[PDB]
């Protein structure tokens, strides 16, 4: 109809966020890694991009 | 279990809050990543550092206003380039230059004509590491232009003991004399003319044998004492060696200070001693030798 | 609309828990970054005690003794102050001045210009309870620097590399001189040896014809990210070789190799992980192809004595 259109854009839409996130993360992942030579110390941590790899693949499988 | 096909209206725009809501605590969070990086691009901050002032030595520079110890570069006259040099300067604007030091035998000495020559160990700050100037760069700072230089010799044994002697009109030569140490007289000290020579009862010439007036400097592989034989290979140094010693800031340092023969497979006596001080069984814990102009030594 | 109605609802719950698992992400990192942003409320810092012995460069100065990797402290030239620098006195022989290092990104690299003149990033570090710093810390020696080396006479350029599985390759370059900035750090390099492909002249392995070529870096500028000087000829300000957080390098079309890119950590990344989808990040494709950054990748230049 039309309440469909509206499903096929956040869709693509929380695709596009989902993207976007897993960079924000490794982006921040470098960046506080950066601090080891600068500041005191650098938050010690580990990025978990399978959570948000299956987040991806779950989706297509509903895209469809 | 699927409610209302009249709720998804209501839903679809539900998602697309969370939806928008998340995209701007996404923007604000990438500023927030801006700014955290613009506070991780300096280095870590170096506790060590040196002073722009400068000039032909640490008195030059103290009388310019130098007030307080560590590293400065200074550039005798007739020297090529500048290099770099413990200052110390005191409550008098006295600027002595260190070219020796020793206080815990965490450098080896045992070293060649290059290295004697060059320099090796680490200069600091703090004066609270062990070192050797470099011949050529000793020589340079002693024969400035008309400019008569003291060498303060500065000893502390295990028990907070410090004495010290010197020497006036201290000097090193070129290389082509090879590096060879002279003054013109013992200007007192509670440690002893060592420098002078010494009798150990050994022989009737000891005294003969152990001053280091005149003496050139030698290492194991140049081999320039007054001995058939290599005294630098001997006790494993360099220094202005005669047959072989008195005096010898350079020696092996033996932890605790008291050592005998049953030290080496030839019980030798190489360890940090000033005979006219201490026997020549008993290694100082500490060692400073420092130059200064001698219009200055009070 | 039988089982159409059916599928709707799924998305309605599949979306939104997807929507509220990322926008409580979103929560964690917000969180990471104002742990991290008060520890820089304070520096990290170094206690480097000066070696006595020196020189014009690493080469003089294991010539007189300096025979410990450390850091030194070099005046190439008696017109500028002497300065700080990282000598490798074992690696081939010693005497290597250490003009590039990367080995656990400790430090930014992707830089502007006037950074990449000048030289970013620490030097050494102290080692084990000690008065002197004998580890190197990661830093790009600066362009200025590294130009007035490579010119003081014919200098050789040897560029080691390890992956995540602790492999070593390494590139030489018995050649290798890089102008001032009034001609942009132009480089040239030649007399190749190694097991890590030369990248430099040759560009990437798995490439053929001008796809190959364009990847070439000898000859190239030097660009930052706010200084184009690349290969890449158009008015399209999005086809850059180096855009945001990207390393300066000497690219060209772009690139078989950039040792400045980004620290990704593990080696392998995607297109949804780069910032921009493009190859950033330390790479050598002719030994681990493209998308895989190095763990550990040095740069350093002696002497040339044939
Ligand atoms: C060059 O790259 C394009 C895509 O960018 C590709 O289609 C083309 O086949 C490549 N040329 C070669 C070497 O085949
Ligand atoms: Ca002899
Ligand atoms: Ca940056
Ligand atoms: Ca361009």
């Amino acid at each position: 109809i039309e309440k469909v259109q509206h499903i096929q854009l956040l869709q693509k839409n929380v695709r596009a966020q989902l993207v976007d996130m897993k960079r924000l993360e490794v982006d921040i992942d470098i960046k506080i890694r950066s601090c080891r030579g600068s500041c005191s110390r650098a938050l010690a941590r580990e990025v978990d991009l399978k959570d948000y790899e299956d987040q991806q693949k779950q989706l297509e499988q509903v895209i469809a | 279990y699927e409610a209302s096909i009249l709720t998804h209206d209501s839903s679809i725009r539900y998602l697309q809050e969370i939806y928008n809501s998340n995209n701007q605590k996404i923007v604000n969070l990438k500023e927030k990543v801006a700014q955290l990086a613009a506070q991780c691009q300096e280095p870590c901050k170096d506790t060590v550092q040196i002073h722009d002032i400068t000039g032909k030595d640490c008195q030059d520079i103290a009388n310019k206003g130098a007030k307080q110890s560590g590293l400065y570069f200074i550039k005798p006259l007739k020297a090529n380039q500048q290099f770099l040099v413990y200052c110390e300067i005191d409550g008098s604007g006295n600027g002595w230059t260190v070219f020796q030091k020793r206080l815990d035998g965490s450098v080896d000495f045992k070293k060649n004509w290059i290295q004697y020559k060059e320099g090796f160990g680490h200069l600091s700050p703090t004066g609270t590491t062990e070192f050797w100037l470099g011949n050529e760069k000793i020589h340079l700072i002693s024969t400035q232009s008309a400019i008569p230089y003291a060498l303060r010799v500065e000893l502390e044994d295990w028990n907070g003991r410090t004495s010290t002697a010197d020497y006036a009109m201290f000097k090193v030569g070129p290389e082509a004399d090879k590096y060879r140490l002279t003054y013109a007289y013992f200007a007192g000290g509670d440690a002893g003319d060592a420098f002078d020579g010494f009798d150990f009862g050994d022989d009737p010439s000891d005294k003969f044998f152990t001053s280091h007036n005149g003496m050139q400097f030698s290492t194991w592989d140049n081999d320039n004492d007054k001995f058939e034989g290599n005294c630098a290979e001997q006790d494993g140094s360099g220094w202005w060696m005669n047959k072989c010693h008195a005096g010898h800031l350079n020696g092996v340092y033996y932890q605790g200070g008291t050592y005998s023969k049953a030290s080496t497979p030839n019980g030798y006596d190489n360890g940090i001693i000033w005979a006219t001080w201490k026997t020549r069984w008993y290694s100082m814990k500490k060692t400073t030798m420092k130059i200064i102009p001698f219009n200055r030594l009070t | 609309d039988e089982t159409v109605n059916s599928n709707i609802p799924t998305n309605l719950r599949v979306l939104r828990s997807i929507l509220e698992n990322l926008r409580s992400k979103i929560q964690k990192l917000e969180s990471d970054v104002s742990a991290q942003m008060e520890y820089c409320r304070t520096p990290c810092t170094v206690s480097c005690n000066i070696p006595v012995v020196s020189g014009k460069e690493c080469e003089e100065i294991i010539r007189k003794g300096g025979e410990t990797s450390e850091m030194y402290l070099i005046q190439p030239d008696s017109s500028v102050k002497p300065y700080r620098v990282y000598c490798d006195m074992n690696t081939e022989n010693g005497g290597w001045t250490v003009i590039q290092n990367r080995q656990d990104g400790s430090v930014d690299f992707g830089r502007k210009w006037d950074p990449y003149k000048q030289g970013f990033g620490n030097v050494a570090t102290n080692t084990d309870g000690k008065n002197y710093c004998g580890l190197p810390g990661e830093y790009w020696l600066g362009n200025d620097k590294i130009s007035q080396l490579t010119r003081m006479g014919p200098t050789e350029l040897l560029i080691e590399m390890e992956d995540w599985k602790g492999d070593k390759v390494k590139a030489h370059y018995g050649g290798f001189t890089v102008q001032n900035e009034a001609n942009k750090y132009q480089i040239s390099v030649n007399k190749y040896r190694g097991t890590a492909g030369n990248a430099l002249m040759d560009g990437a392995s798995q490439l053929m014809g001008e796809n190959r070529t364009m990847t070439i870096h000898n000859g190239m500028f030097f660009s930052t990210y706010d200084r184009d000087n690349d290969g890449w000829l158009t008015s399209d300000p999005r086809k850059q070789c180096s855009k945001e957080d990207g390393g300066g390098w000497w690219y060209n079309r772009c690139h078989a190799a950039n040792p400045n890119g980004r620290y990704y950590w593990g080696g392998q990344y995607t297109w949804d992980m780069a910032k921009h989808g493009t190859d950033d990040g330390v790479v050598w494709m002719n030994w681990k192809g493209s998308w895989y950054s190095m763990r550990k990748m040095s740069m350093k230049i002696r002497p040339f004595f044939p």
